């Protein structure tokens, strides 16, 4: 459907086998599906058609809010409260966006596991790798900031990580 | 149906419950016999169990001890 | 249950096979030319049939055929006797192959014991 | 003869097996009569107050009041610091605290050592 | 650990069941033993057999409990097999329903319990299992036959022991129809469910003949031994109970000690110390 | 209160207490819903010994059965494609160690 | 439960209670009726054998020995009547027992739903209120100055009187209230 | 039984909680069904509230 | 459920049991005859009679109350009073 | 926040100028209106708090507590009108004035944007509470209870005042936003250790921490019904709110100074549950249950993770509602029989059916029955503690088992069994009491329906 | 008549509501309702693309 992006929420093309009966007995599932279509599907479809027809008469729109980029805590001077506040708010919004990214990847993983069913171990290796990478990056960024997390604390953690990486690289090149 | 209580005597029974109990017991035994007639391998097995002592060293790939 | 447990526990574990270590001898040791087992169903076919990984043995093709026969003849759930028997026969053949492997391991172990005993006797003499 | 029954704290001695029930002194009968008289007086008071038509309320129980007072308010005034009380209080109020502190401190020290050594499986451990 | 827990549970609960005098207690211990058997089934890596046994046991154990309740209601809230008796002819339909349920529970060769219990026993015998767990499972099957024999023998066979005022009346359509609905399932549902589900595991086609008959042999052995021991009760011979009988009847002394000692210590610590 | 007489006409039949009689310090612990101290047909020491012996025997025999298991005279089961290397989640890029099963 | 207990049990009462308890537990052991009759006749034969004993000390010793034998040989799971204290149906209906003082708190509409019953209830209440003074006076007249030495209660010594302390005995909830 | 309607309501509530437990897809919902059947068992075992053994 | 008891039914059943007792002659048995004074029984016989009535009616009479039931009419009155029988 | 503060300061003249027979009606109606107005604060932002002005601000942590206070006031009014029928009009107006002042101080406390103003207001909450307890309590022990409560709280709080003024002198501001944006690490030294001790000990005494809790049984048992309702629902949450607010500047010293408090909280949670198992007084049982729940909240705050703060907030709200309901039920039974002994009145299930239903629901919510917000908060705290260490699961499991045991023990003892024979003054439950129970319980289930409203800023 | 009135309400109305909820609201966000992919056997016809999944190789038939 056009409600969601098929690229953001991937789904393999469905392959439903054609029915090839081998008995002269009737199909109770087929009969019950026909009865369900005649008793439930058509009434709910008519009701939804009327509701959508009512909706189309008073059509109106809502928008997606856009935020421009602002200087971050690295650019903010020491004890500059206005810039610090702006950077903290931007960092919090980006944190929420990253959380939703991790949620999207996790939902993709769950859906692929359920879809593949009995052979999920092999067929879902692609989605497990993406989740592994995303979770590793997210954990490295926001692992142990604490209850009173802040952009300053995350920046300090990144500085510590960069210092450790630089020391390791210098030791390797030595 | 109203069943009068008895004192120190066998209770009053009904032909309906008598025939229902007989019918369902006969149904159980008929089902058991009918199943044992058709698929008897569900109880007695279907495939023989090999006797490994009768397998030859030729087919088991065992060379002579001296060789 | 069985006599093999009694032989291994109340007897010579050296002459009885280890189920966890079997086989302990090369596959061609005693077989001049030995043929690899033939697999009929392919990996893609088994994956499409979504057989359980416990069920993807060398008897998987008969299981796939049985599943297809069962799905097609749905209301008549008694029309797959031949396919069920074929799958069971293949499983029986696999089990007797495993039994042959166990017996081969046992007699190879006792043959090795006899050979090493004879070599020890020759060294002693 | 038959094996004897050993009474315990949580499986007491049955009345029929009590040796004191087969050695009845004349003093014991007088004591039993006195106990029955006490019970009868209490029962008479309760039954009078219970069958009074004009009573509307709860019959106060002095025994219940004494029980609830002794269980709650009369404990501290009768407490004297003795060696037994001091040892029991120290044990039951300090030992568990230090025991759990030791357990959790050792666990967290091992966890931190593993984290520093970088050989602890922390993958997928996003929520904390 | 699951296999060992299930084995000890089924053995202990069956052993406690074979000597209870309350029919509801006997059925409850039978339920516990069947749960232990299901836990054994899970422990040998046979999860689907456990679910199949869940369904079959639901059917026939529900019917058995309904028959027990009918007996209790007919005999004026009497739950003692020592006071029941003569109900084979006093109550025909509940009698035949209980006999069918007991046969299904013990693994009658083609009833509802056959398509789960027999496969469970074969899987236990044919797998890489704990020897003690396997032995306890077999003994628990025998004791299952034993306590089913006890229920039937002391509830339906013999002479009446209930009070003289006979208020027996099982002609209610509600009771009859409910037991009928749960009775057709206790005979035919196993076959239908077994033949309709797809194969969830590889079958055990090849096995020794004696190992194929292990469930039936132990079931018949338990039936015969329990029947002989129960028939010995008619003799005019009175003997004091044994240590094993006291242990089995009193639930292994587990409720006594474990319900009096730990609770006493915890409650005493609650007030004396805290 | 479980030990107390059930047939007596107590003022509090469920609690089995009379009005005005002294209340035990541990009444809240000795109610019929709580710890019971009534005599048993078997001695407490005998019950404890039997229960502990039974559970210890079961644990010991479970350990013995674990070290002496029960199996069948068969070899390991054989699976086609390198013991199902790819189906169990093997790395497609990395080449597995080949596993070959022969006829017998 | 309807009889006021005495200060002690006599030797005859002790031995009779032991006899009944032993017979009950033997019946628990001997499930079948003919076997129970046989062994109960043997038990009564034992009691008859010890029935005549001039030495009360020896009689008490025999009673103690019999009590020990019973405690050893008792059935671990004896038969108990369903309504009896150990029974499966004991105290099942205690939640359905509601008293008349709860009854008199009803709304006027609820009372009006049952016109004839409450007239008789008011007659009973008038009878209760017109007799309490006589009951308490009779109780305090007959009791010794020291106090009641037993839980027994006197009957109505007069033609126009009711037995003292009767209201709750008479108006106790029915055995199967609902 | 004076409260057979309440008894049937309790049976239906137990059935609902058991269905929740069986059909639950995540651990929190499975725990919801778990505790629901537990509390319904508590309510139905002590059906006769005047019975100390039932409590 | 069960039919209610009546005074006549209780009396008939207790007399039935007592006439099936073999130490009592049914001809000289009436609802007012005493077990000890005019029937010639003793304490053990009275205990057996009380146990028989307990079996007959399916409820237990406590030992403190059973010792005082010295007459068939007393047994009838006690059972009716306990079972709430008034007609 | 003035749109909520001023209506209470107008409730005061309304109470003092209303007619003698309309005081309760007016106070209840306008308290409900103020609660409806204060429901607007639940519309929180996802990035920062609601800064109304330089003095008052609202947050995702402050909003649910304010709504709880505004909703709790009318329930206290109903209970007070129940138990104060014979008082004179002037004393009724004084009692209502005390309740109004307490609500006003609580609102200003939860909305104060500066630490010193927060301290002033959360200390000001003592005076109306002390007056209510020591004036309208029933027993002789109300005086001793008030003394214990007042002196415990003040001995805790005075070093907090010294610490706050010292922090102001050192850093330049006590504004919460400033101390959060300008927070600096706390070095390991004796001076910083004692500053940490001052702040945390003040709030632990307010919590209360195990070993500092005796004032809670003393005050809760001996206070009137309204005092007991406000002491457990809101006044206990001042410590948790303060600890959540104050721990911004105490890091990383909290990682090392939390061990004694964590051990005390866990073991005392176990001990107070065990005490609840063997309590002869119903109010004492409820008070010790409150102690256990607040000890769990203390554990969550001390371990100090984003998952613990959410569970802590949810548990605070749920415990407030549940404790208020339990205290109300106990007060109704006390008004029936004029005694607090738990075993005095039994068979209330067969004497008062709907009240037994209210008891059952309250007991079910007291133990963590899913999907109630009690369970949500407790489970979040348990999971955070499991991440902290893997024996906290042992302690939490023991606590949960004992919690279920004592909750159902209270329910069975009070409701099940057979009624007391001689207690014949148990009139049918009043419409007012049933409405009070319904208003206690329904918001709990609605919050279960919508859980994110009480999970705090960390959500 | 009672059976018909019961069946229409208790079964028909809830199934209408549930089908409307699932078809137009639940199946409007991704991954809300996920069906396990159908099993495909050799010698089959994939309906979406008109594909023919081929048969397996010859079996080494035994008896
Ligand atoms: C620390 C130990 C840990 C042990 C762990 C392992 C435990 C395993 C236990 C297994 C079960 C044991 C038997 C039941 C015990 C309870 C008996 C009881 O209470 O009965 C009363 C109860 C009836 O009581 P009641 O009607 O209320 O009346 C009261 C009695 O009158 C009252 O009369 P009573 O008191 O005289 O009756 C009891 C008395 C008589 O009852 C019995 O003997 C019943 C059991 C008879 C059958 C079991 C033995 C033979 C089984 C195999 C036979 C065939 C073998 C194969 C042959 C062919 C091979 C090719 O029992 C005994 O004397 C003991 C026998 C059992 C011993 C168990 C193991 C040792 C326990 C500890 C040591 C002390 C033992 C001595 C006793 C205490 C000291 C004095 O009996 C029954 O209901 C029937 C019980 C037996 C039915 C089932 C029989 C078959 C199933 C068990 C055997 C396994 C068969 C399959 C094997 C498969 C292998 C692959
Ligand atoms: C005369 C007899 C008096 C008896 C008084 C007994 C009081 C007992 C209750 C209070 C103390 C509880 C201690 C619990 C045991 C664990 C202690 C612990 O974790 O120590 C190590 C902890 C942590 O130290 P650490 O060992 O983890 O540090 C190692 C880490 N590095 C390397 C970075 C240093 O020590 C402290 O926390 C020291 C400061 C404690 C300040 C005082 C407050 C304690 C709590 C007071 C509660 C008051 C109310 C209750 C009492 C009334
Ligand atoms: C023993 C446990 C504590 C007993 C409490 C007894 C109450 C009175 C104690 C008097 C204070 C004890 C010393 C406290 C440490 C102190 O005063 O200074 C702390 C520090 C040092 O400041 P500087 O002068 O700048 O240092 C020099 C830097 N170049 O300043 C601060 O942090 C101010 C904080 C005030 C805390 C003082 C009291 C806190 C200690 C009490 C523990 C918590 C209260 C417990 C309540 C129980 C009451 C007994
Ligand atoms: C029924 C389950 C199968 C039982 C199989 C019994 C096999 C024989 C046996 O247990 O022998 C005793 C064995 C000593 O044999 P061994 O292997 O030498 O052990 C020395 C330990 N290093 O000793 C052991 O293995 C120790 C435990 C013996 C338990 C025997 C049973 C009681
Ligand atoms: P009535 O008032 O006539 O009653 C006559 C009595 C018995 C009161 C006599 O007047 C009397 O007191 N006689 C002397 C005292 C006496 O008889 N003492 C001995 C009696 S006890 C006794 O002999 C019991 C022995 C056998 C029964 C023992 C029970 C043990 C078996 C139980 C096993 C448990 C399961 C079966």
């Amino acid at each position: 459907p056009d409600s969601w992006d098929k690229d953001v929420y991937p789904e393999p093309p469905r392959r439903t086998p054609a029915p090839a009966p081998q008995t002269s007995l009737p199909n109770p599932v087929t009969y019950l599906t026909k009865i369900f279509d005649l008793l439930v599907d058509r009434p709910v479809t008519l009701a939804r058609e009327f509701i959508e027809q009512q909706h189309a008469k008073n059509r109106y729109y809502y928008y997606h809010r856009e935020f421009r980029r602002v200087p971050d805590i690295t650019e903010c001077e020491e004890k500059d409260i206005l810039c610090m506040f702006e950077a903290e708010m931007q960092w919090r919004r980006d944190y929420k966006v990253d959380q939703e990214i991790v949620n999207i990847i996790q939902e993709r993983l769950k859906a692929c596991q359920q879809r593949e069913g009995e052979s999920y171990r092999q067929n879902c290796a692609k989605e497990l790798e993406q989740f592994t990478q995303v979770s590793k990056a997210f954990q490295d960024r926001y692992s142990d900031l604490g209850a009173h997390y802040s952009a300053r604390k995350c920046l300090a953690k990144q500085k510590q990580r960069m210092l450790a990486e630089r020391k390791a690289a210098k030791e390797a090149a030595a | 149906v109203h069943i009068e209580p008895r004192y120190r005597q066998f209770p009053q029974l009904t032909r309906s419950q008598l025939i229902q109990a007989e019918f369902f017991s006969a149904t159980m035994w008929f089902w058991i016999l009918w199943r044992f007639w058709h698929d008897s391998d569900a109880v007695l097995g279907h495939f023989p169990y090999p006797d490994p002592s009768q397998w030859t060293d030729e087919e088991l790939g065992i060379l002579p001890d001296d060789e | 249950m069985g006599a093999h447990l009694a032989r291994r526990y109340l007897g010579d574990a050296s002459k009885e096979p280890d189920p966890l270590r079997m086989p302990t001898f090369p596959p061609d040791y005693g077989f001049p030319e030995r043929k690899e087992r033939e697999m009929v169903a392919t990996q893609q076919e088994m994956n499409d049939a979504q057989l359980m990984l416990q069920q993807r043995d060398y008897c998987a093709h008969y299981l796939i055929q049985l599943l297809k026969c069962k799905r097609d003849s749905f209301p008549n759930f008694l029309a797959c006797k031949h396919e069920q028997h074929d799958w069971d026969y293949c499983e029986h053949l696999d089990y007797v192959k495993r039994m042959k492997e166990f017996e081969r391991e046992r007699r190879l172990l006792q043959r090795k014991k006899r050979r090493e005993q004879r070599e020890a006797e020759m060294a002693r003499g | 003869s038959f094996p004897k029954y050993k009474p315990s704290r949580l499986a007491t001695l049955p009345a029929t097996l009590d040796p004191a029930e087969y050695d009845i002194s004349p003093e014991t009968r007088k004591a039993q009569a006195e106990r029955l008289a006490i019970r009868s007086r209490l029962k008479r008071e309760y039954l009078l107050q219970y069958n009074d038509p004009n009573r509307l309320g709860v019959i106060e129980d002095p025994a219940l009041i004494r029980w609830t007072y002794a269980r709650s308010a009369n404990i501290y005034p009768n407490f004297r610091p003795t060696p037994k009380t001091s040892l029991l209080g120290a044990l039951f109020g300090i030992g568990p605290l230090f025991f759990w502190y030791y357990v959790f401190k050792t666990d967290r020290d091992k966890k931190e050592k593993l984290i520093q050594e970088g050989k602890l499986d922390q993958t997928f451990n996003i929520s904390y | 650990m699951t296999l060992c827990l299930g084995a000890i549970t089924t053995l202990f609960t069956a052993l406690c069941a074979i000597t209870q005098n309350d029919i509801k207690k006997i059925v409850a211990f039978s339920t516990s033993s069947q749960l232990g058997l299901m836990m054994v089934t899970i422990g040998i890596n046979q999860p689907h057999l456990a679910f199949l046994h869940i369904c079959m046991h639901a059917f026939f154990k529900a019917m058995l409990f309904m028959c027990s309740g009918s007996i209790i209601h007919s005999l004026n809230d009497e739950q003692d097999i020592r006071k029941m008796g003569g109900l084979y002819k006093a109550m025909p339909f509940t009698t035949t329903a209980l006999i069918i349920g007991s046969l299904a529970l013990t693994g009658m060769p083609y009833l509802t319990g056959f398509y789960s219990k027999d496969l469970i026993i074969e899987a236990v015998n044919m797998s890489y299992t704990n020897a003690w767990a396997l032995l306890m499972t077999l003994i628990a099957t025998s004791l299952t036959a034993a306590y089913s024999t006890r229920i039937i023998f002391f509830a339906f066979l013999g002479k009446p022991r209930f009070p003289p005022l006979v208020l027996i009346n099982e002609n209610n359509p509600l009771l009859i129809n409910s037991i009928k609905r749960l009775l057709i399932g206790s005979i035919f549902a196993g076959f239908i469910i077994s033949n309709n589900i797809p194969p969830m595991t590889v079958p055990n086609t090849t096995m020794p003949l004696y190992m194929k008959m292990t469930a039936l042999i132990v079931t018949i052995m338990g039936f015969m031994l329990a029947l002989e021991l129960n028939n010995t009760t008619y003799y005019l011979k009175f003997k004091y109970p044994s240590q094993t009988y006291k242990f089995s009847n009193m639930l292994g002394y587990y409720p006594s000690i474990m319900h009096r000692l730990p609770t006493y210590h915890n409650l005493s610590m609650s007030q004396k110390s805290a | 209160q479980q030990e107390r007489d059930p047939w007596y006409d107590w003022d509090h039949p469920d609690l089995r207490l009379n009005w005005g009689e002294p209340i035990h310090w541990d009444l809240d612990m000795y109610i019929r819903n709580r710890v019971d101290t009534s005599p048993t047909p078997v001695s407490w020491n005998t019950m404890c010994k039997h229960l502990f012996g039974f559970v210890a025997f079961m644990l010991f025999m479970f350990w013995v059965g674990e070290i002496y298991p029960s199996y069948q005279p068969v070899g390991p089961k054989q699976y086609p494609y390198n013991d199902l290397y790819l189906e169990r989640g093997g790395d497609p890029t990395k080449e597995p160690e080949p596993v070959v099963h022969y006829e017998i | 439960a309807f009889s006021a207990p005495a200060a002690y049990l006599t030797h005859q009462q002790k031995v009779l209670r032991l006899y009944k308890r032993a017979l009950r537990h033997l019946e628990s052991w001997c499930v079948h009726r003919d076997k129970y009759r046989y062994f109960a006749c043997l038990m009564r034969a034992r009691f008859d054998e010890h029935k005549n004993e001039k030495d009360m000390v020896k009689a008490t010793q025999l009673l103690r020995q019999a009590e020990e034998e019973f405690w050893y040989g008792q059935h671990p799971q004896p038969y108990i009547f369903p309504e009896s204290p150990g029974g499966t149906s004991y105290e099942r209906y205690e939640c359905y027992k509601v008293p008349e003082w709860c009854l008199d708190d009803w709304h006027p509409s609820e009372k009006a739903m049952y016109p004839d019953y409450f007239a008789k209830r008011e007659q009973w209440k008038r009878l209760r209120r017109e007799s309490w003074e006589r009951e308490v006076k009779q109780l305090q007249e007959e009791t010794p100055p020291g106090g009641p030495r037993t839980e027994a209660l006197p009957p109505a010594r007069k033609e126009g009187d009711l037995p003292p302390l009767w209201w709750h005995i008479v108006t106790r909830p029915r055995e199967r209230p609902m | 039984d004076p409260f057979i309607n309440r008894f049937f309501k309790y049976l239906l509530l137990f059935l609902i909680t058991m269905m929740i437990l069986v059909t639950a897809n995540n651990l929190f919902q499975l725990f919801i069904g778990w505790e629901g059947v537990g509390i319904m068992s508590f309510l139905l075992i002590g059906w006769w509230h005047g019975r100390t053994d039932a409590n | 459920d069960a039919p209610p008891l009546t005074l006549e039914a209780i009396k008939d059943r207790v007399l039935y049991v007592l006439k099936l007792y073999d130490k009592i002659d049914p001809e000289k048995l009436s609802v007012n005859s005493h077990f000890m004074k005019d029937l010639g029984l003793d304490s053990l016989d009275q205990v057996e009679i009380i146990m028989a009535m307990e079996d007959e009616f399916g409820f237990e009479i406590p030992d403190i109350d059973a010792e005082k039931l010295m007459c068939p009419q007393e047994i009838v009155d006690y059972i009716a009073d306990k079972k709430d029988v008034y007609e | 926040m003035l749109k909520i503060i001023i209506p209470t300061t107008m409730l005061l003249p309304m109470t003092w100028m209303s007619k003698h027979n309309m005081i309760w009606i007016n106070a209840t109606v306008h308290s409900l209106l103020i609660s409806l107005i204060s429901l607007s604060l639940l519309n929180q932002l996802g990035e920062n708090s609601l800064n109304f002005s330089l003095t008052f601000f609202s947050d995702s942590l402050s909003a649910p507590l304010l709504v709880l206070t505004t909703w709790l006031l009318p329930l206290m009014l109903m209970a007070s009108q129940s138990h104060l029928s014979k008082e004179t009009t002037t004393r009724k107006k004084l009692y209502i004035t005390m309740l109004i002042l307490l609500q006003l101080f609580l609102i200003m406390t939860f909305t104060a944007t500066e630490l010193i103003l927060f301290y002033i207001l959360f200390e000001a909450t003592l005076v109306p509470t002390l007056i209510i307890i020591t004036r309208w309590g029933n027993q002789t022990e109300r005086l001793n209870a008030g003394l214990y409560f007042l002196f415990y709280t003040l001995a805790g709080s005075l070093p907090l005042l010294v610490a706050l003024v010292y922090i102001q002198n050192t850093t330049g501001s006590l504004n919460f936003l400033i101390i959060h944006y300008w927070s600096h690490p706390l070095s390991n030294s004796w001076s910083n250790i004692f500053m940490w001790l001052a702040c945390i000990m003040a709030f632990m005494v307010k919590m209360p921490l195990y070993g500092l809790h005796l004032w809670l049984p003393k005050a809760h048992v001996e206070a009137p019904i309204a005092g007991s309702m406000v002491l457990a629902a809101v006044l206990l949450k001042l410590g948790g709110y303060g600890m959540m607010r104050i721990t911004t500047i105490l890091n990383p010293l909290t990682n090392y100074m939390a061990y004694p408090f964590l051990m005390l909280s866990m073991w005392g949670m176990i001990m107070t549950s065990s005490i609840c198992l063997r309590q002869t007084d119903l109010k004492s049982l409820i008070a010790y249950s409150s102690v256990s729940h607040m000890a769990l909240v203390i554990v969550a705050i001390m371990i100090q993770t984003p998952w613990s703060f959410m569970g802590a907030t949810a548990l605070m709200i749920a415990h407030g509602l549940t404790s208020s309901m339990l205290f109300c039920l106990a007060n109704t039974n006390y008004e029936r029989v004029h005694s607090r002994t738990m075993i005095l009145a039994r068979g209330l299930q067969t004497l008062l059916p709907l009240m037994a239903t209210w008891w059952l629901v309250a007991s079910l919510t007291n133990l963590a029955l899913p999907p109630s917000i009690n369970l949500i908060g407790e489970l979040f705290i348990i999971t955070a503690s499991f991440s902290w260490s893997n024996i906290t699961i042992i302690l939490m499991g023991m606590n949960m088992m004992i919690t279920a045991l004592y909750s159902l023990y209270m329910l069975i003892t009070t409701q099940r069994g057979k009624y007391t024979h001689h207690i014949n003054n148990i009139k049918p439950s009043f419409t007012r009491e049933n409405a009070l129970m319904a208003l206690h319980i329904l918001p709990l289930l609605l919050l279960t329906l919508n859980p994110k409203m009480i999970l705090g800023p960390l959500y | 008549y009672r059976h018909s009135i019961f069946a229409v309400t208790h079964v028909l109305i809830p199934v209408w509501i549930i089908h409307y909820y699932l078809k137009y609201h639940v199946t409007a966000k991704p991954y809300t309702v996920v069906e396990r992919k159908p099993r495909i056997f050799p010698g089959d016809t994939i309906l979406e693309t008109g594909e023919v999944i081929p048969l397996m190789k010859e079996f080494p038939d035994q008896h």
